[PDB]
């Protein structure tokens, strides 16, 4: 499966020329696939604010969980870990509102953070209901009550 | 940097048409010389290589398939499962026998195996094909549609002037009645100056006398709700709903009482009395409906629904419900 | 805000900048083919084709939307987000929806709502014949002075366009200039021309209608107008009359004043602390409360003036 | 009192003229260089502030914090500008800054003062606010033997009828042995026949309805609950019905009519009333209320219900 | 083996013991001169230096604790956090400002705090105390208990043949109305040879004419509903149910339905239909009362109350319901 | 069984062994006070003194309850689980509760149920005037006899003592012989007297009394026959009459049929999957489905015969 | 506190004799302490069945929990450790049917152990609802769904 998927991105990525070098599909955790492609033409695939990128999560979600099971983690250069690293510090801060208060916050991350988001505040936080609300303005917030 | 997003538009159809290759070769494997088949409305699988299909005139016509590759039982599971894992469902044995979803045109698929089915070899799949040929109001005075009614043209003039007037109007009938044909050709009442907007989950129909107009689709996360919410903020004239199926009758309902007219939608339906019924069941299941006495439901619909047009089994009016 | 801001003002020049110069338009829509329709004061809707503009792109149309998310702090694209509800620079109201909402790839979907910006005097409104269609028409205009000179609660529902704001702007002449005034609003519409004491609340991302509801009860206020009932927020907006202040000015979309009942209790209903409520025991509380309705016809007439 | 302090001073710096004025309810702030007391007669007085350095953003953003900080609270320009909190005595404050209020330099501060005045009850009859009645002496004699004896009184009028002014003052004829409970929004009553009592105040996620079950294990002889303003009044109710003696209460109500019909709406709100017809619930406040004292936009009793 | 059992009672009695130490002390340190005072019902501290007791008669007693520094605010909030830890609870000055608790002999407490109080600086403190003395029912006839009634000699009877015959009597008035004194006082007349099971949260009735007899107690994650089903299992003559709250009363609704007759009980009312709304009211809060018709609540009971005996504040039978 | 059989048998005979071979009674009662009561079947309580009895300690009572706990796979203590409801070797219900919902540390009450165990034909239930108090008399022993012959819904209600059971075992002779009979209980009690073809079920641990109404829908019965309804498996009772097959018996504890009816509504709504369904609706229900009540009085004698 | 707490037991086991040689207390886990206890004696506190065991650990929650804070962690001998590891087998082989199902349960186990093995269930299975219900048999068993 990792070799028909790699195939169809190589295969895809020359048929529209963008400057791309690695293309790795491989084990990341229990059902999840990483995939990483850098190159040359690797910001124009992360696109203004990350667009493109979540584009490309989306997409490959989309295509690889119905036909081969496996969900997705989308690497382009350093982009998602830069994305970690700056969540990592606002979502601490909402943690320590959750053990000082108990109640807690934050608005829902673009794209795939906001599943990432929720996995690190249901990680520390079982046992309280971390779910994603959303608002009377139509914004999400990730909850903790 | 118009180059590049137009460049990064064939990345994303590259990879949409990546994800629905499964489903199109398996649909294509097993039901391709049917789908290809004119005038059909439903093809059915029972389980014992027949494949049924249902033709426009209501005619049902079988064909074996006893000598076919595609209809052994692990590629009827294949074609399952892909259509389960297409609207992010599971097909199973077990838990989840009963599966709805839709083939890559958006045609309805009715999935159901065994326990539910009679034994384990049997598998059932039924497939709805969408209202495609657009057929002019003309055809339906020609060929005799409202025939049944003791006053013909007293009926076409209401149902012309009402549309024209901007009158709430339901048209309801069984599966198969051409609720939606029909609706279609009395949108040329309509002023061809009016801002229509039609909500739908598959592109049914058509624009024929209008300019001004946005087409709604729902599906996955998108419910019919949602789009009704966001068609009330895109300043429309006359709001089309494709067809009340649940809960959003409700939000419909809503949508009357906030002082718009010209609606038009369709449900499925017996008789008049019965549409009432229907739409007050369907709005039930909804939040704000939640302690609302079913009495009330049905009060609030008669006092805001203008004419309903029911159609009989054989494609002809025989109620023309004028409030 | 104005690297926020630049960005977004030149994208709606360079689309829509000949139409928003337009006098005396109500609605600016695009619907995804090269005609951008124009909705004129007079009810006309008048389409202007625009194929031959280098402006109009999906890139650059899909760049404006962009735009329009990232000014009020939301997302659009072709995923979770397809439907935004967002403003211009200047506050103008926008309905964007993209692919796969809209019919392809290639089409996106732009409603622009222009408010009447002129504020009328109510001298105006009685001079052209609002209340001339009543019955019950001398007992409309000294329920109208009178009840909300003493203080009384009033909500004015109609159709958009029907002009509900511009009305309602014209009756707070009969507040007296003593009362303090609380506004609760999505955009700045409503002024101050008779009212030195005033504080202006506005709902967005964090905080919500209900949250400027609940905050207003604790500002010692004489009078509060909230811009418009559009849902939960209306049970909210019972428990401001249930602590009966001195009066309340609000607007809905309703055809009658009995639909307008029936409307909020409903955005009532939906509300999660009204979920084991009677439907019934919330549209007698509203009948208990409200004052007067005054409906406004698509012909910007009263045509039911509905007094308790 | 060190982390008591550096808030006295920044409401001393701001509002230190504004706090010591006698007979007032309110001071407000709306972003625009104008102090707005409102006094106890009614009326709003407004104090231009432009010519003072301590009503600059800056100056006001350090109030504003340490308001916020005082309660443990944040205040911010982002998901947090609006503030519920105290000053260093006890008085309530609201704080809303951008982007709820209009603009970049806009902040709005409101101040409410607890009432420390009670009127004898010799002010009412004296100011004649018996006097529309044709059973005068009657209804005052009933009034005060009502009262005294345990009777279940509402009084009810419009915003400035006196409601709450004309309940504090009929106080005076609880038998000062009796041990008094009362719940509130904002500090009103004031004790100054009884010394055995107890206030409740609720708020936030403290409802009316909490007080009034917390009450209920606190031994008391009397209830007062200040208004009654929805779905408490089937709490209201049921304390009517659980043998006390002598709730008093205020309603937003035109006549003794009007009331037991809201009275029954607002109980009809109540989740706990989900299956209760609105027949017996009007009839069962009807069998409960003795007197009701209506007063009217003159601030004088103009209908005395007596059941 | 005994002794070894016997051996680990001790140890579980020291380990109890040391639980209850905290509590012990700090009840002791604040109200231990009040709790040994003759005759008391309830003592009660409002935050002002003013320790206030309620006497058996009626009258409130204040007493000066300025000079004690045991009434200081970390002293006071000490007390109040050892009240909420034992039964299992938090107190503060944020989500939890009230607390219902016990002290350590059973009586009830209830604490309050900022911001549900005044100010920072004040603390409510409410503790009622259980109903020692008995009283024989003679007691009643001789201090005038029942003078106010038109029918003296009449009502006397039928409590007493009532009672004998096994009728349903509930006892009702306002807190310090002597409910439970009474109740005890008429258990003289329940037949000696019957075997009576009482349920109550601390020890309050006695048996001074019953030999045969199992006292429950509810507390924790007991409830007086949980007593009340394993009553009906231990084959009981006669329920005395020490007081209705909540929703134990449908529970109580139920034993009636069941073809047991002779239960004896007390709630809070000011009257006999008082009574009854409050018994439908608290049954309202149940599981298989939630989709019932208040009118039907009130009705089932009204069908099932044999006697009513209702005590003004002067400790004095105003109102004595039959059915 | 028998390494867990043995502790109890033996503890049991070490207690309660002279009181268990007393004739003609109905209860065991030992209240922590050194009295054993004996309730006879005359309707008179006898204490007996234990104080004397080396066999009477606080650990042999303790060890016994334990013992008691162990054989239905329970367990019995002071802290979590201080009330039990287990039963004797033999099969006899024992209630046990410790501190500290008994009075203090030594108290234990213990409760034991002694069955009548013997079975009487129906002729003797007429001949000793069980039908005698009724006005409907006759018409009671024809819709006793013919209707349960054609196969009805019945329910025997009464007090605890009234003997429910043994006329259970009576009116089936009135069954035809060639019927299957399924009976659903906790202990064995229902005999098979004029039944060959028949299946005991009991419930215990895993296997809750609504598992084995839910068993027996797929066991091809003629008749079924539910000891007793306690609580929420009434509603899976009222699913058993709804798939209709040809008769059901069953007890209740109520004091009259208006009363069991409600009764019966009243333990189906305690049910999840009835907790939206109206009241009225359950009673309703169980009237269409119930088409004799026999109630039985604390003399033994049926007071009230409702028939559909 | 954990001062107080081994000046307290030893203190109680010597005005009434168990020949005990080991008293700890220490930290265990973030809010828990771990009481150690052996002797010769140690089989007279472990009791019947481990009732006196159960019987213990209840008796020193309630009164270090409400008086310290903290909830604690029974050992006497190698009783725990030992039911912990018969626990572990039975466990492994519930999670296994829920992995393979989706739905499961286990009996409730004697004492802290249903707490122990809540923690564990509650562990493999965010993101799954482990909680304890009672049977109409009022058995109790720890259901996930």
């Amino acid at each position: 499966k990792l070799h028909e998927i790699k195939q169809e991105l190589k295969d895809l990525f020359s048929h529209l020329p963008y400057k791309i070098n690695k293309v790795e599909v491989s084990l990341y955790e229990p059902g999840v696939l990483l995939i990483d492609i850098d190159g040359e033409d690797s910001a124009l695939l992360i696109g203004e604010k990350g667009y493109r990128y979540k584009a490309l999560s989306y997409l490959l979600f989309n295509w690889i969980h119905p036909t081969y099971g496996y969900s997705i983690r989308l690497e382009i250069s350093t982009f998602l870990q830069n994305q970690e690293k700056v969540m990592d510090t606002q979502l601490q801060s909402v943690i320590m509102t959750v053990h000082e208060v108990g109640k807690g916050q934050m608005k829902a991350p673009d794209g795939v953070l906001t599943y990432i988001a929720l996995k690190k505040l249901r990680k520390a936080f079982p046992n309280k209901y971390v779910s994603i609300k959303t608002n009377l303005n139509d914004e999400k917030y990730i909850v903790i009550n | 940097l118009s180059a590049e997003d137009k460049k990064f538009l064939e990345v994303e159809r590259a990879l949409k048409e990546a994800a629905l290759n499964p489903l199109r070769h398996a649909t294509e494997e097993l039901f391709g010389d049917f789908l290809k088949m004119e005038n059909i409305t439903e093809i059915c699988y029972n389980g014992n290589k027949v494949v049924w299909v249902l033709k426009n005139n209501g005619e049902w016509q079988p064909f074996d398939v006893r000598d076919r590759k595609a209809f052994s039982l692990s590629r009827l599971m294949h074609f399952a499962r892909c259509c389960a894992s297409f609207k992010k469902k599971t097909i199973d044995n077990y838990e989840n026998p009963i599966l709805s979803s839709n083939l890559a045109n958006g045609e309805r698929v009715q999935i159901v195996l065994s326990p539910v089915t009679v034994n384990d070899e049997t598998i059932s799949i039924s497939i709805r094909i969408p209202s495609k040929t657009t057929y002019p109001h003309s055809f339906f005075e020609e060929q005799g549609f409202y025939n049944l009614l003791d006053n013909k043209e007293q009926a076409i003039s209401a149902i012309k002037d009402g549309i024209a007037i901007g009158k709430n109007v339901i048209v309801c009938g069984g599966t198969g009645s051409g609720k939606t044909t029909y609706i279609k050709s009395i949108m040329e009442f309509i002023p061809k100056e009016e801002r229509i907007i039609s909500i739908e989950d598959t592109e049914e129909i058509v624009f024929k006398h209008h300019k001004n107009y946005t087409q709604l689709f729902f599906g996955g996360n998108i419910t019919s709700a949602d789009c009704l919410k966001s068609c009330l903020r895109m300043r429309p004239d006359r709001i089309i709903l494709g067809e009340l199926r649940s809960s959003e009758a409700y939000d419909f309902y809503n949508v009357l009482c906030s002082g718009h007219k010209g609606t038009l939608t369709t449900l499925h339906a017996g008789s008049s009395e019965e549409a009432f019924i229907r739409l007050a069941n369907m709005s039930s299941s909804n939040s704000a409906a939640r302690n609302i006495k079913f009495e009330s439901l049905i009060e609030g619909f008669k006092d805001l629904i203008d004419m309903i047009v029911h159609i009989n089994h054989h494609k002809q009016c025989d109620e023309f419900y004028i409030k």
